[PDB]
């Protein structure tokens, strides 16, 4: 499984459950699975850089984040 | 106490107390302890042979693989516990939050 890029981000607010939340649940859901990531430095800009116009980015950020990391109780293979 | 009484001739040998033993748990509704102490009688029924029967140890056990009719739908979980003195260096804050939490 993989996501190309800002294949995350969408037109409505409230982007992270439209996608990357579906996607990677569907990561712990399948089998043991890879996610596939390219230019991350497009996808997570550093926070500190913090951004106008709605600010997305710290909401794609912090749902990866939270979705990713800690992974206690979850060392379901998914690399 | 009525519940081990009433669906089959039991008994808790006095290797625990009988009252307390309850305070194990709190979140039971009355139906709650029905179909758990049928848990308890067919559990240890299971693991032990088909002879007479006691409680002890078996009750503790088979008590993690539960949870209230009220909780059992809402979204519960777990951890893999890491214990106090795990993260234990700089107590500070798990002392913190021992003390806040535990009054």
């Amino acid at each position: 499984f993989s996501v190309k890029g800002p294949e995350l981000l969408n037109m409505y607010i409230g982007e992270s459950e439209a996608n990357v939340r579906r996607v990677f649940q569907k990561a712990r859901e399948a089998k043991p699975c890879v996610i596939f990531f390219d230019q991350i430095d497009s996808v997570a800009p550093k926070r500190g850089n913090q951004g106008d116009s709605g600010g997305v980015m710290d909401r794609i950020v912090s749902q990866l984040l939270a979705e990713l990391d800690g992974m206690s109780t979850d060392a379901d293979g998914v690399f | 106490e009525y519940f081990f009484s009433k669906n089959q001739i039991m008994k808790l040998n006095r290797d625990l107390q009988f009252s307390d033993l309850s305070l194990e748990t709190e979140g039971f509704s009355p139906l709650d302890l029905e179909i758990f102490t049928e848990k308890i009688f067919y559990d240890l029924q299971l693991e032990r042979d088909c002879d007479n029967v006691v409680t002890r140890e078996l009750f503790s056990k088979s008590l993690s693989a539960f949870t209230p009719s009220a909780l059992r739908g809402v979204k519960l979980t777990k951890e893999t516990n890491i214990k106090w003195g795990d993260i234990g260096a700089l107590a500070n804050a798990k002392d913190v939050l021992l003390e806040t939490l535990e009054w």
